[PDB]
RNA sequence: CCGACUUUGUGAAAUGA
RNA sequence: CGCCCCACGAGGCGCCGUCAACGAGUCGGGUUGUUUGGGAAUGCAGCCCAAAUCGGGCGGUAGACUCCGUCCAAGGCUAAA
RNA sequence: CUAGUAACGGCGAGCGAACCGGGAGCAGCCCAGCUUGAGAAUCGGGCGGCUGUGCCGUCCGAAUUGUAGUCUGGAGAGGCG
């Protein structure tokens, strides 16, 4: 027989975020690239990068 | 004709632009009867004859009871606008047959 | 976020949170607004007063364009003139504002104005907008 | 229905699940239109990619009466007064709209300046190689011809926000603009009642 | 030019001469089959203005149809349903008789394509139309640019699909503004469009 | 069931206008 | 790129004032039925009436008059999105 | 987008478009009618040729109850340049 409440193609697949909120998030991610403790916490082997 | 008043509300309200007179186009003569079509229609008119309600219009006009002439012409044709001019046309036919 | 829906916490509780005595059947009150005049009467005449009936006269083929009057209060007019051309001004010389250039048809009269004169040039004015502009020393120029 | 909520207007009593339209092909139409635009540009090289020229016209409708937009074509009056024949105008990248009417000099000269600008910066290849007839253009400047891309003659949608600074005159202060603005509303209300009494003034006296 | 004369003489349809000739033609028509080949149009002017030409391949076929409305074909007037669909005798067919005649001639005449059809005569029970048919395999039609457009495959059974003059009349395509905006491209197309729930991607 | 319009044309009389 | 050289025909442009021809049981009207958001009637259809050429259809309330805005149906073809 | 709006609905449940505007693409055309009358200038078919999706010649036929050409209202026909 069926499945309960069959899956349908018109789910909400794509969600929308405000353009300014995307930009703010890209700003915070760029800021977080600059902090060596954040990269090292995040899982990159950086003990020999110069600066 | 003359342009708007320039005031947003009131008699002839609107915004002022120097109005312009349109050149004559075709279709402003649209319906202006021509020499040959008048010739054709007038010739065929007596050859065919008059439709029976039009004959009743002739009778009521030559009696002179124009109100009922219009009334029956309206009840045949359908609307006052064409009933009126059908009565005018048939009055024209009666003047052009009592001219002689 | 189905991992958050409270149905998941109601797993194992036989009734899925809808009661044993009064069960959860299809539509025990009717589809939609059924019985506004009859048994949802309390609801409709408590929370939606004025729901039922005609009031007013019909208006065939309304265009919303015919009714377009964007309005601006007097208090916001001075934001429309830039600071430079607020400086390029004195007691006898005042800036001229075309609100129609800003998208406003009528100029309404809410709020304060600075004592500095201003010549607002609109399509429609209120009584009070004029009284406040005159009292501020400006003037009104009606255009369209 | 139950606790305080808007009266629902669900228009889902038909078989709407047979007519749901999903937009998963939106990127696909974007890319297909882009492809079609490239392959039209290469074919109509070196014609302008926006197509023929379009007139500055006013919109209808009190809400947008002041906001100019690109129309459909130049009128016959405009083509004639700019000196470009009817049947030739669509040939060289100029739309023609025989249905518009010119009701203002303000519109006509506005578009005539566009016709003159287009003819000023127009180049036309000869129908053949060596034969350069009237209306053509010289090879030396034909040789640098490019395909302009985008809108090559932009239209300002509203006249620019300009606020100059002027004097406040005494007779300008004396002007009761609201009283003015009520007087013609009164006249518009009374327009029938006035002309009627005028009509029987003539009819009797 | 005689066609103005003859056209006006057919405009006067209640005159004595037209009454005579039209009654006698009505009798002659009533004494023949429903669909009959006729060599030449009885209304040359009307045929011409609709695209008839004295050229090979254009044939004229006279079609008879009964009059009156469409009375519902149900077994005893019994219509099982709610009272609002329960009538029989005052229902009207949503195609005009001109179209019915074209759609009779089109079915019986497979190898030819319907161009137009025009009223010729009428009585209490039967309307007579003349249908202009075109033979599209015939070289004299293949070589006439004004009529090649009818040889392309997309113009098959125009009559059966609602594309002729009568077709557009009963489809309500005679009009453009309001009062006629639902019928473009078709009533069913606009119903589908207005019923499609548009669920945008980023809704 | 019956009434009107329609196919539905021709001329004749008697009563109303 | 090469040979073939484009007219007294057609077109465009300028002027003139003379003509200026345009689709009928079709429009349109009544009534009925269906349909529409279309409401003194949105389309369509049946029956009856049935045209106009200083005219005809519109201007979302039926009606008559005056003026104004607008278009030219009852034949046909036509990609693109 | 207008808009779950004007409207429609035992004005209850409900139902519900359009104009404007922004975009995608944008291309407009041809007939019938008055118009060769020194003269059917048009079309088809059989046969024949060649260069062969056609062209040409000859002979029949269609057609004057009108094929071709000019015209389509934005016009057009005439006359001058
Ligand atoms: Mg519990
Ligand atoms: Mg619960
Ligand atoms: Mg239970
Ligand atoms: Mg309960
Ligand atoms: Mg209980
Ligand atoms: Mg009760
Ligand atoms: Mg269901
Ligand atoms: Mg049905
Ligand atoms: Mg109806
Ligand atoms: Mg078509
Ligand atoms: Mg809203
Ligand atoms: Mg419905």
């Amino acid at each position: 027989g069926r499945m309960f409440a069959p899956t349908r193609i018109w789910r909400k697949w794509h969600r929308r975020v405000n353009v300014r909120l995307r930009r703010v998030a890209v700003a915070s991610a760029l800021a977080a690239t600059a902090v060596p403790a954040i990269v090292t916490a995040r899982g990159h082997r950086i003990e020999s990068v110069p600066e | 004709s003359q342009p708007k008043s320039g005031l947003f509300v009131g008699i002839n309200k609107g915004h002022v632009v120097t109005k312009r007179e349109l050149p004559p186009r075709p279709s402003d003569r649209k319906g202006k009867g021509t020499k040959r079509v008048h010739f054709v229609r007038n010739l065929i008119r007596e050859v065919a004859g008059f439709a029976p309600y039009e004959k009743r219009i002739t009778e009521l006009l030559k009696v002179g009871k124009d109100k009922r002439a219009l009334k029956v012409a309206k009840r045949k044709l359908g609307t006052h606008k064409r009933a009126k001019k059908k009565r005018e046309e048939m009055s024209s036919v009666l003047r052009k047959m009592r001219s002689a | 976020t189905t991992r958050f829906k409270k149905n998941r916490k109601k797993r194992g509780h036989v009734s899925a949170g809808h009661g044993r005595v009064g069960k959860h059947r299809k539509h025990p009150g009717g589809r939609g607004n059924a019985g506004g005049m009859h048994h949802h009467r309390i609801l409709f005449d408590k929370y939606h007063p004025g729901y039922f009936g005609k009031v007013g006269m019909r208006y065939f083929h309304k265009l919303s364009n015919r009714f377009y009057t964007p309005t601006v209060n007097v208090e916001r007019l001075w934001s429309m003139v830039p600071s430079d051309k607020a400086a390029e001004a004195g007691g006898d010389k005042a800036p001229v504002v075309d609100v129609s250039q800003f998208g406003y048809f009528k100029v309404l009269g809410k709020g304060m104005l600075p004592e500095k004169p201003i010549v607002v040039k609109a399509k429609l004015i209120s009584k009070i907008a004029e009284k406040k502009i005159k009292a501020a020393g400006g003037a009104v120029v009606l255009v369209a | 229905v139950k606790h305080n909520n808007v009266i629902p207007n669900g228009h889902f009593k038909k078989h709407w699940q047979n007519y749901v339209k999903t937009w998963f092909n939106q990127p696909a139409r974007k890319q297909r239109r882009r492809i079609a635009r490239q392959k039209k540009a290469v074919k109509i090289f070196p014609r302008p990619t926006s197509g023929p020229l379009r007139p500055i016209v006013q919109c209808q409708t009190r809400k947008y009466n002041m906001k100019a937009r690109a129309g459909r074509g130049f009128t016959l009056e405009e083509l004639k007064s700019a000196g470009i024949p009817k049947k030739l105008a669509p040939t060289i990248g100029i739309s023609v709209d025989h249905r518009r009417k010119n009701r203002s000099l303000e519109g006509m000269q506005s578009n005539i300046q566009r016709l003159k600008t287009y003819k000023a910066k127009l180049v036309i290849f000869p129908r053949r190689a060596r034969k350069v007839k009237a209306g053509d253009s010289t090879p030396e400047e034909l040789a640098n011809a490019t395909q302009v891309q985008g809108d090559y003659m932009p239209i300002a949608r509203g006249e620019k926000r300009s606020v100059e600074v002027v004097k406040v005159t005494e007779e300008m202060k004396e002007f009761k603009a609201y009283g003015k603005l009520r007087v013609e509303r009164m006249n518009q209300r009374q327009l029938g009642a006035r002309q009627k009494k005028a009509a029987e003034a003539e009819k009797e006296e | 030019g005689a066609y103005k004369f003859v056209s006006e003489l057919w405009r006067r349809k209640q005159s004595d001469v037209m009454r005579f000739v039209q009654r006698v033609r009505c009798w002659e028509y009533r004494q023949q089959p429903a669909i009959v080949r006729i060599t030449r149009p009885t209304r040359p002017d009307r045929a011409r203005r609709l695209g008839f030409k004295a050229k090979q391949g254009y044939v004229v076929y006279r079609i008879r149809v009964r009059r009156g409305g469409r009375k519902r074909p149900v077994p005893k007037g019994i219509v099982y349903g709610k009272p609002k669909h329960q009538g029989i005798t005052q229902l009207k067919f949503q195609r005009n008789k001109r179209s019915v005649a074209e759609e009779r001639a089109g079915r019986r005449l497979g190898g030819l394509r319907v161009l137009n059809s025009y009223w010729v005569n009428e009585d209490s029970t039967y309307k007579y139309f003349e249908v202009i048919l075109v033979d599209v395999a015939h070289s004299a039609v293949r070589n006439d640019p004004r009529i090649n457009w009818l040889c392309k495959p997309v113009h098959k059974h125009r009559e059966l699909r609602g594309l002729t003059s009568a077709g557009k009349k009963f489809r309500g395509l005679r009009g453009k503004g309001h009062r006629h905006h639902k019928n473009r491209p078709s009533r069913r197309a606009t119903w589908k469009r207005n019923q499609t729930v548009s669920l945008r991607r980023y809704r």
